[PDB]
């Protein structure tokens, strides 16, 4: 199916917020998960050697890149939680999954967990739920 | 268990990474709205002063051409004068 005017303006607020007129290879994973997108960065770099020798996308090669990737939820990230819950009692330490994070798997900032738990600082037990991630995450 | 929890650390970052875009797009978006009705009050204020201006420039020839219709009915006064001069010679 072809992306309704809707969309397509949706897409182009997006895509004008990051004056070019075309938007980086780093911006590009943001700009598609500001979309509502949740890729990994493996999928990411697959995509950019795709279209690339240029440097950059522009909107219509990012509409493009915006058919190539598409979403077939929120029971994957939380089979992808409960892999956290070690106790299987539905919550996680907070310190745990910072550790997790950092060091292990893709490997993210420490800003980039700190906004992740920048939120999550007023859950802070020292262990935390991941259903109020759960519903963080998945909203737009 | 070892690969399955390997793809739930990167399912876990990659969702990760999704949120806080939107975050930060919510907080481009609003960033955005805030500039710009600020900036319609920074030109709907440029627009009145050129309004004022034109009242200024209004008040001015408003004077200008008044003054200058006084010019023909005092040269109409002052003939009277003399005319009358000549009717007292006669």
């Amino acid at each position: 199916d072809q992306l309704t005017e809707e969309q397509i303006a949706e897409f182009k607020e997006a895509f004008s917020l990051f004056g070019d007129g075309t938007i980086t290879t780093k911006e590009l994973g943001t700009v598609m998960r500001s979309l509502g997108q949740n890729p990994t960065e493996a999928e990411l770099q697959d995509m950019i050697n795709e279209v690339d020798a240029n440097g950059t996308i522009d909107f219509p090669e990012f509409l493009t890149m915006m058919a190539r990737k598409m979403k077939d939820s929120e029971e994957e990230i939380r089979e992808a939680f409960r892999v956290f819950d070690k106790d299987g009692n539905g919550y996680i330490s907070a310190a745990e999954l910072r550790h997790v994070m950092t060091n292990l798997g893709e490997k993210l900032t420490d800003e980039e967990v700190d906004e992740m738990i920048r939120e999550a600082d007023i859950d802070g037990d020292g262990q935390v739920n991941y259903e109020e991630f759960v519903q963080m995450m998945t909203a737009k | 268990g070892s690969r399955h929890r390997l793809w739930a650390v990167i399912t876990v970052q990659a969702y990760a990474r999704g949120m806080i875009a939107r975050r930060l797009h919510r907080r481009l978006r609003v960033e955005y709205q805030r500039r710009l009705e600020a900036e319609r009050m920074r030109l709907a204020e440029e627009e009145k002063l050129r309004k004022e201006m034109s009242a200024k420039k209004a008040k001015e020839e408003a004077e200008r051409k008044h003054q200058e219709r006084l010019a023909q009915l005092a040269r109409e006064d002052a003939e009277r004068e003399l005319k009358e001069k000549e009717e007292a010679r006669r």
